[PDB]
RNA sequence: GAGGUUCGAAGACGAUCAGAUACCGUCGUAGUUCCGACCAUAAACGAUGCCGACUGGCGAUGCGGCGGCGUUAUUCCCAUGACCCGCCGGGCAGCUUCCGGGAAACCAAAGUCUUUGGGUUCCGGGGGGAGUAUGGUUGCAAAGCUGAAACUUAAAGGAAUUGACG
């Protein structure tokens, strides 16, 4: 009403934090003069007003990671999940769940596979007008 | 890559395509692709020719061998199925992704961050990323497409007919053109698999 | 409008008819 | 369209005939109206008498008086 | 309804040589229309044509190169009597350096320098350049 | 473009697309060249040389180059008979 | 697009094509060799009928005329295949 | 400068075809221009819904409904709020969204 | 002095590309008129044709902002038309000419008829037209000149056309698209498909393909 | 000539308004209703002449045909018939696109046009004066059809742009 942010502060709060994630915490004036040294924010306004997202931010970040954000954890942790995967994605076992037209795919391949083909129901199509 | 002998379909390869369903397409076809299906079943879902889909899929692989430089290949995606995929072909051949937003003319423009002079996009959807493809209207960019059955051809050197629907077959699809691109010069056996998996390619969903 | 000029007309030479065929 | 066939040579100037009482620019010229109308009988100057002298008054956006004679 | 058959013809191979077409037939057929693409098919203007033979009026199939500007069709048979066909050639074709009024003269369907060698006029059908 | 004396005139001898044979232009930026390499026969392996093969604009946006790509490439010889 | 060999078109699609269409016009019609059960007497009768095709016999009536093909009677044969 | 491609009317392979005149002024229009609500109002409402399932005799009971088939021209349409007046691109999307 | 930016840039301040020829023969677009300050060094004279001053409407007064055109050319071969808008008559004019440096292209001349000595009009007779107005150019034998009004005569005295007939209608006063109708006649001399090109392509390289060695910079 | 259901020019009052011989009200004649003659015009409008050729998509639907893969039913099947899925001809239509058009709006056609002519019909040549005067003709008449000039006049106009006022 009287207070939504200004881009200076919105901008300057996201980029402190994505550079001194471990430096700041979830209270105010703590990573409140955190700012006076990482910044040369002239205005005590401004400097006091700027670690408003930074608690903004953390108590998001507790409770979830942004979509976009800037940080290293994150980062960090990305690389770690690409990293796990089943021995064969794509193996399925043994038997997929062919039709008989994809069989017929097959024949003129030439090429000879395990599997089992069924066709089934009425040909209904797709939506109902 | 009408494979006259060796680079050939092989069966391993095939139980690939048909697990995924790489083979299973849209319910409804764009005519420029009759070329690359044989049939559709009843419910009405068309099937691709595996070998069609093949030759082509070489066909792209000659082509991004053919760039001297293979960091000046340009790989997008901007639906997620690919983002992982493509960042991974990208990291395998040393080519240049992008993932998410195709960004306003990396193409054009002497003044944002992003421009490249890339000299050939390859992309999952000409469908939904598709401003790459009329960027490349203006500089002289070929143009590889990983196009299902319902996909327009509006500027595509060449087109790979899959399913990229799926997240599960579109990785495949984005391996198999890393894989070639190295077996083709780099550093693969022909005679050997790999140590890379597919499971590398085709993304996950809010999974732990 | 147009309309009601063309009955404008209409209704003046008619005037014109009745003038002339007098004499 | 045109006609455009190949025994058409009348239908063609019959047509480019007509097709002129249409120009307004022959229609002075070949008419009658003009010569009979035109104080100056098709002639390019002509004499008359100054009868009286008349000041005529110039058309609104430019105000004055013109100084012109009845002939 | 079908006047001239020419006309009928031209159109469809030019207009199919603007989408890049890479062959096309043509409906009615006739033996002008041979005549006529024959002299066509020297000067490179379009490739070898496989014609048809329905029965009754016959179909053609035109192979048609990349090479085929336009070509047209002056649609009342005027009769240039030499001294003239110049001044058509100067209005109706591009350059003196190319093009060629197709025209039909005492010795046989032909183009407009053929004419020009044997000293004779006659009538004009078309031109392609 | 010769003269009296087989004279080479004209500054340049433009490109030529490969599909419709129709020439390419200046300024006609939704060209191509795809060039498309070739293997050693036997193993795999781009070693040797290239299919060089041009697209106008025109052929592009009608949405075709892909059909008009391939039927050169299997005559070339590169694709074969699916 | 760009390619279609109309001179050697593949069978399948003139069928899809309205007869007089086709690369040379022909038929899409047929004359059938017809049994019927009581008598042995084969009548030469053509698919699209316009008239009731009556027994060489007398009795039986084999061809009913529709729209397009013939209606044949209950339980009769037909043979196509020729020329 | 046709607005309308299609005309805001909807004929299409015909000629006279026939008039009716509104619901509200009286105005006589096409049958396939016009505006055509129909509404299917409950009788009670939502209000007395609970005073009359209270007071019948009968028990439970569904209650009937009004159909009724309105029909205004355009008039009465634009100025009684029933449709609006779009933007240009806005103008041909001819879905009913809820 | 340079910063090239863009790739096509680079290869041309280190004597890399060597006639522009080469750039055109591949279709590549020019985005540094600086490019063309290489390679067109002296020549390339820069005429204004019209000064207009367009003016849009507003609460207070109207924006009054100034639309130059310039033509470029070198007499010989190449020649460019740049229509810039800006709020200052020196500012469009200057910043015009950056436009008009970047869209030239060459013109392909021709031969009255005999084939003899250099050429000095159009090949075919090509059109080119820009909304409503058009303007055709008419092949002509030498000492001719041009005939034609005077801004096709200033844009094609300037591309080294010697002699042409033109034929033009419309609305021929509307400078912008008097001029910009024989641009693109001008340019369309090129794409003319004669006879005397009609050889399959030999085809060479590239810029981007011969030297993507220097480019990944050494 | 028949008839008088409503509505309803004209027409009568009540209001409204500075006034309303208007709108908004209340009456109600001709007519709207029928049968018989005339009249011959619309924004009679897709503001797109008719025939004929050619050039892209993609969806739908009316009719007919053809083919198939369905089943609800319908019976032992059938024949059907009703749905489904295709193809084919010709119908009414839709969307979409840098074909190509198009001043523009837009247009599978307004596409094939300085790369000028498939056949043919009509018809416009700045605006008014004027669809007037006059002449002829048809009509019982309203009027219909044919249809000028002197004079005056510099723009009138069309498509899209910002404005700005509803
Ligand atoms: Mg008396
Ligand atoms: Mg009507
Ligand atoms: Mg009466
Ligand atoms: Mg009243
Ligand atoms: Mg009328
Ligand atoms: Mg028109
Ligand atoms: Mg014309
Ligand atoms: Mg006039």
């Amino acid at each position: 009403m009287g207070r939504v942010r200004t881009k200076t502060v919105k901008k300057a709060a996201r980029v402190i934090i994505e550079k001194y994630y471990t430096r700041l915490g979830n209270d105010f004036h703590t990573n409140k003069r955190v700012c006076e040294e990482i910044a040369i924010i002239p205005s005590k306004k401004l400097r006091n007003k700027i670690a408003g997202y930074v608690t903004h931010l953390m108590k998001r970040i507790q409770r979830g990671p942004v979509r976009g954000i800037s940080i290293k954890l994150q980062e960090e942790e990305r690389e770690r999940r690409d990293n796990y995967v089943p021995e064969v994605s794509a193996l399925d076992q043994e038997i997929i769940e062919v039709d008989p037209d994809t069989k017929e795919m097959l024949k003129l391949l030439d090429f000879g596979s395990l599997s089992n083909l069924q066709v089934t129901q009425p040909t209904v199509g797709m939506n109902f007008k | 890559s009408g494979a006259l002998d060796v680079l050939q379909m092989k069966e391993e390869d095939v139980l690939k395509f048909l697990a995924a369903g790489t083979h299973l397409g849209g319910t409804n076809l764009d005519f420029q692709m009759e070329q690359y299906i044989y049939k559709r079943k009843s419910d009405g879902i068309y099937i691709i020719n595996l070998k069609r889909t093949w030759e082509k899929l070489l066909l792209a692989a000659r082509a991004i061998v053919a760039i001297e430089n293979p960091a000046d290949v340009s790989v997008i995606s901007s639906r997620n199925t690919g983002q992982r995929a493509v960042l991974k072909f990208a990291a395998a051949t040393g080519a240049t992704p992008i993932a998410g937003r195709f960004t306003p003319g990396t193409f054009t423009n002497q003044i944002q961050a992003a421009f490249r002079e890339p000299r050939l996009l390859v992309v999952t959807d000409p469908r939904a990323d598709h401003q790459p493809l009329t960027e490349a209207s203006y500089v002289n960019l070929p143009t590889i497409a990983l196009c299902n059955t319902d996909s327009p051809l509006r500027y595509v050197d060449i087109a790979i007919p899959c399913n990229n629907k799926g997240a599960h077959s579109v990785g495949l699809m984005w391996w198999m053109l890393a894989r070639e691109v190295l077996r083709m010069r780099g550093t693969i056996s022909r005679e050997h698999p790999w140590e890379v998996m597919p499971d590398l390619y085709f993304y996950r969903d809010p999974e732990e | 409008r147009a309309k009601w000029r063309k009955k404008r007309m209409r209704r003046l030479k008619r005037k014109r008819r009745k003038m002339r065929q007098r004499s | 369209g045109k006609c455009r066939g190949l025994r058409t040579a009348r239908k063609l100037r019959s047509h480019r005939r007509d097709h002129k009482w249409h120009d307004k620019q022959y229609k002075k010229a070949h008419l009658g109206t003009a010569l009979k109308a035109n104080p100056f009988g098709g002639a390019s100057h002509a004499k008359g008498i100054v009868l009286e002298k008349v000041g005529v008054e110039a058309k609104q956006p430019n105000s004055a008086i013109r100084k012109c004679v009845r002939v | 309804v079908r006047m001239n058959v020419l006309a009928d013809a031209l159109k469809s191979i030019n207009n199919a040589e603007k989408r890049g077409k890479r062959q096309v037939l043509i409906r009615p057929c006739s033996k002008v229309i041979v005549r006529f693409l024959t002299v066509m098919m020297k000067h490179g203007y379009i490739g070898e044509f496989e014609i048809i033979d329905d029965h009754r009026a016959g179909k053609i199939v035109v192979n048609l190169t990349g090479r085929l500007n336009k070509c047209g069709v002056i649609s009342p048979r005027f009769d240039v009597q030499l001294k003239d066909l110049e001044k058509w050639q100067n209005n109706l074709l591009p350059s003196r350096q190319f093009g060629f009024i197709v025209l039909t003269t005492s010795a046989g369907i032909m183009d407009h320098e053929e004419a020009r060698r044997k000293h004779t006029g006659g009538k004009i059908l078309g031109f392609f350049f | 473009m010769q003269n009296d004396a087989g004279e080479f005139v004209d500054l340049y001898v433009p490109r030529k697309c490969s599909a419709s044979n129709r020439i390419i232009g200046a300024k006609d930026h939704a060209s191509i060249q795809m060039n498309v390499a070739e293997v050693d026969k036997v193993t795999g392996r781009f070693n040797g040389q290239f299919k060089t093969y041009a697209i106008c604009g025109a052929i592009r946006r009608m949405g075709e180059s892909d059909d008009s790509i391939l039927r050169l490439a299997k005559a070339d010889g590169i694709v074969s008979k699916n | 697009p760009l390619a279609k060999d109309l001179l050697h078109p593949s069978p399948e699609e003139e069928k899809r094509k309205h007869k007089k269409k086709r690369l040379v016009q022909s038929p899409n019609s047929y004359f059938m060799d017809v049994k019927c059960p009581g008598c042995y007497k084969i009548t030469t009768v053509f698919s699209h009928a316009q008239t009731v095709v009556l027994c060489v016999g007398c009795s039986t009536v084999l061809c009913q005329p529709t729209g397009g093909k013939a209606r044949l009677t209950e339980g009769c044969s037909f043979r196509r295949k020729q020329h | 400068t046709k607005k309308r491609r299609n005309n805001g009317r909807a004929k299409k392979g015909r000629g006279h075809v026939q008039p009716i005149r509104c619901t509200n002024c009286a105005r006589c229009v096409p049958k396939d221009k016009a505006i055509k609500k129909f509404v299917i109002r409950n009788i009670v409402e939502a209000a007395a819904v609970r005073d009359i399932s209270e007071a019948s005799v009968f028990d439970a009971y569904v209650l009937p409904k009004l159909y009724v088939k309105l029909h205004y021209c355009v008039s009465c349409a634009i100025h009684s709020k029933v449709v609006r007046n779009r933007s240009r691109e806005a103008r041909k999307d001819r879905t009913p969204p809820p | 002095e340079w910063m090239p930016v863009t790739k096509l840039g680079r290869l041309v301040k280190d004597m890399k590309i060597k006639s522009l020829e080469e750039i055109y023969l591949f279709s590549l677009p020019i985005k540094e008129s600086e490019i063309i300050d290489f390679f067109l060094g002296a020549s390339l004279k820069d005429e204004v044709l019209k000064i207009m001053p367009v003016q849009k409407q507003t609460r207070a007064g109207q924006r009054t902002r100034f639309k130059a055109f310039v033509a470029i050319g070198d007499y010989n071969g190449h020649v460019g038309l740049g229509v810039k808008c800006s709020k200052e008559v020196a500012t469009a004019i200057r910043g015009a000419i950056i436009l008009a440096k970047l869209s030239i292209v060459p013109v392909r001349r021709g031969y009255w008829g005999n084939k003899i000595g250099k050429p000095h009009t159009v090949p075919c007779k090509v059109t080119g037209r820009c909304g409503s107005v058009l303007v055709r150019l008419i092949p002509a034998p030498r000492g001719t000149g041009i005939v034609s009004a005077p801004v096709p005569k200033k844009l094609l005295m300037m591309a080294g056309i010697d002699d042409c007939y033109t034929s033009a209608r419309g609305c021929t006063a509307t400078l912008g698209n008097f001029a910009k109708a024989t641009f693109d006649a001008i340019s369309k001399t090129y794409s003319y498909l004669t006879p005397d090109l009609w050889k399959e392509t030999v085809f060479t390289k590239s810029p981007y393909q011969e030297f993507t060695d220097h480019l990944v910079k050494t």
